[PDB]
């Protein structure tokens, strides 16, 4: 009913000689290659619609036919899309058949209304130490990750999910939101082998919805994937009534994309370089994260800091609806600690006694002092000596060792390839085995018996092996035998048992070749359409 | 006197680490009103010609 | 409560609203100012009613100044 | 030379041909890539390639970013 009238870039105008549709309706363009999805973001006046569009707009002919769906972009949710992959329009990109949609609901939605806000703030426990205790997450906020390579933040995301699908029976969703698709293919390879993704039969006892918009994708693409990730996390919180969690993966990217699709629709833009809407445009996706009278969704984002500078609008805009960080560091994970939480920068809103309790708040600042106090005197303990300063100084440099290891904690969904099994710890386990270890009650105990385990009643069983451990080694001596002929040969053996690979000189490359012959010629269409050569005179 | 200057040479990173922290920050303030007004320069000359 | 007014523009509105929500304010606690009353009033994060009007002011074109507020 | 293609769009050369030539060549590294042998592509300054994209846009009128760059 409406057809193509400019074409510049990712940018379409489509002129309706009806009526128009609504801003932020979905239109499909009729005849092309793959589905070619727009989204209305202006209308123009003199009949025309800006559009910017979902995939390429290469091929894309001025007067092809545009369809109106009516909507805004609708995609399928429910639990039918748990262990799939969904793109932002709503296909299936995983290769697994279609995606049983329990409804098709439309990615953009006001924020739930004043009447509907949740008022009691309350955590969200998640089954990890140094998470509950010093960053805890409130149910319903928003979470700033300040990991990166290296530092275990995929196990983490993978615990996050499998800890609260274990304990709270919500399930995830996760929003790659411009994320290269070597590391989206790695992240579900990762929860495939890990259990959180199931595949075939078993596809329904899945915990996590991947929703995909990769980095060569549109702008218009990436910035709208995450508003689907949003739409699969508002069904369960609004039909299914769970605690959803949600994992926008580089909210920088969504910010950058959302930039993007402003300065090719031709907006000015504000201060750094960012778009003119960038508070209201992020604003519009964290307000849909909240907890509702149904349920909630928790956000765990993940923030890039662009030139290091925290007073840079995007992650200053972002911080404002940042309800907690867990910032994982390399040094903590130097410590062979995992998670790689460091528990020193990592903050949370929910660390005041209004809401957590003058218990659970004096453990964490008494836990988060005595690291403190551990942590400025290294340069006295690396200068002048580790034995060199008090006895109280040195006791709390064991107290804080101790922590330190007892931070640790072996994962649920790391045990595929640890061995180790992963250990759910409660909130109040949690508490009462931190005060334990900061009141003196555990100071005999060693500091290996600190790590990797669930709470205070496994480092007690995790020093008693190690002291029946002390009874085990007279079992035997250590000696390795026959130092030069126990399997050591002779190098030309080495040599001669190593066995030779086929190589030729004839590299081949025609192996299913087509060797078309390319004119020379430079070969038009006349007026009629057919293929011709250059009529020979300028 | 080697001990008065380990305490001497401890204050001295002190401060060049509060006042390279200083700079770093209005290091920041100048990236970002660069970048603001070399766009606002762009803006205008692309304006007055549209 | 019994003694407060609350308005509210929030993140997720339109920023007219956010704009226009301090004077709105401004205008309900005047009242209590015109009449002989006492009023309090707490624009809170009046620096994103400076956000939300340099988002309308860029929207409508107008020349950024300093950082790319509208002058 | 017996296993390297070169393309090579230079100074003299327009603007859209130093755009076009990285994607050019990673079409040609794709044949390698799509029939089960294996590729290494080389954009030597992409930086420049980026400068020839600019050029490009700011004479279609398309709205500048940052930079001068395009969205």
């Amino acid at each position: 009913a409406g057809y193509v009238s400019q074409v510049i870039g990712p940018v379409v105008d489509v002129r309706f000689d009806g009526e128009l549709p609504s801003i932020l309706s979905s239109l499909e363009v009729e005849g092309h290659s793959v589905r070619l999805v727009l989204e209305v973001a202006q209308h123009m006046g003199d009949n025309t619609v800006r559009c910017i569009a979902m995939d390429s707009t290469d091929g894309l002919v001025r007067g092809q036919k545009v369809v109106d769906t009516g909507s805004p972009i609708k995609v399928p949710v429910g639990r039918g899309t748990l262990g799939r992959i969904m793109n932002v329009i709503g296909e299936p990109v995983d290769e697994q058949g279609p995606i049983d949609a329990a409804d098709i609901w439309s990615i953009h939605r006001e924020a739930p209304e004043f009447t509907e806000q949740s008022t009691e703030q309350e955590i969200l426990v998640t089954g990890i130490k140094v998470v509950d205790l010093l960053a805890p997450y409130q149910r319903g906020g928003k979470i700033g990750l300040f990991g990166g390579a290296g530092v275990g933040k995929t196990v983490l995301i993978m615990e996050l999910i499998n800890n609260v699908a274990k304990a709270h029976g919500g399930f995830s969703v996760f929003a790659g939101v411009g994320e290269r698709t070597r590391e989206g293919n790695d992240l579900y390879r990762e929860m495939i082998e890990s259990g959180v993704i199931k595949l075939g039969a078993e596809r329904g006892n899945s915990k996590c919805t991947l929703v995909y918009g990769q980095m060569n994708e549109p702008p218009g693409a990436r910035a709208r994937v995450a508003l689907t990730g949003l739409t699969v996390a508002e069904y369960f919180r609004d039909i299914e009534g769970q605690d959803v969690l949600l994992f926008v993966d580089n909210i920088f990217r969504f910010t950058q994309a959302n930039s993007e699709v402003s300065a090719l629709l031709g907006r000015i833009p504000s201060a750094v370089g960012y778009q003119p809407t960038l508070a209201t445009d992020l604003g519009g996706l964290q307000e849909r994260i909240t907890t509702t009278t149904k349920g909630s969704i928790t956000s765990v984002q993940a923030v890039y800091v662009p030139a290091d500078d925290l007073t840079d609008p995007a992650p200053a805009t972002t911080f404002a609806h940042l309800d907690a960080t867990t910032v994982l560091s390399r040094s903590i994970a130097e410590l062979g600690i995992y998670p790689a939480v460091d528990p020193l920068d990592s903050t949370s809103r929910m660390l005041n006694p209004n809401v957590i309790g003058a218990e659970h708040y004096n453990v964490a600042r008494g836990v988060q002092k005595v690291l403190q106090d551990y942590k400025n005197l290294q340069d006295i303990i690396a200068i002048l000596g580790m034995d060199e300063l008090s006895e109280e100084d040195k006791l709390t440099v064991a107290r804080a060792r101790k922590i330190q290891r007892f931070l640790s904690q072996p994962f649920q969904v790391a045990e595929v390839f640890t061995g180790t099994p992963g250990k759910y710890v409660d909130l109040a386990d949690t508490i009462s085995g931190f005060q334990g270890v900061l009141t003196g009650k555990y100071d005999d105990l060693p500091e290996m018996a600190f790590y990797m385990v669930g709470d205070i009643k496994e480092v007690k069983e995790k020093a008693d092996k190690m002291a029946k451990d002390i009874a085990s080694r007279k079992e035997a001596d250590n000696k390795k035998v026959s130092e030069e002929l126990k399997d050591i040969p002779s190098l030309d053996k080495l040599v001669s048992e190593i066995k030779e690979v086929v190589i030729e000189e004839d590299d081949g490359l025609e192996e299913d070749f087509k060797a078309e012959a390319l004119s020379s010629e430079t070969v038009v269409l006349n007026e009629e359409g057919k293929s011709v050569p250059l009529p020979k005179k300028n | 006197e080697h001990a008065s200057r380990m305490s001497a040479m401890e204050n001295s990173t002190k401060s060049a680490g509060e006042m390279l922290g200083k700079l770093t920050l209005d290091y920041n303030r100048k990236r970002q009103a660069t970048i603001t007004t070399e766009l606002i320069e762009i803006i205008a000359g692309a304006s007055a010609l549209m | 409560m019994r003694y407060t007014i609350m308005v509210s523009a929030t993140a997720s509105d339109a920023a007219p609203l956010q704009f226009l929500a301090p004077y709105s304010g401004c205008a309900m606690a005047e009242y209590f100012r015109d009449t002989g009353k006492h009023g309090l009033i707490i624009y809170d994060d009046l620096s994103k009613q400076s956000v939300a009007y340099r988002q309308m002011s860029l929207l409508l074109r107008r020349p950024p100044g300093r950082e790319a507020f509208p002058g």
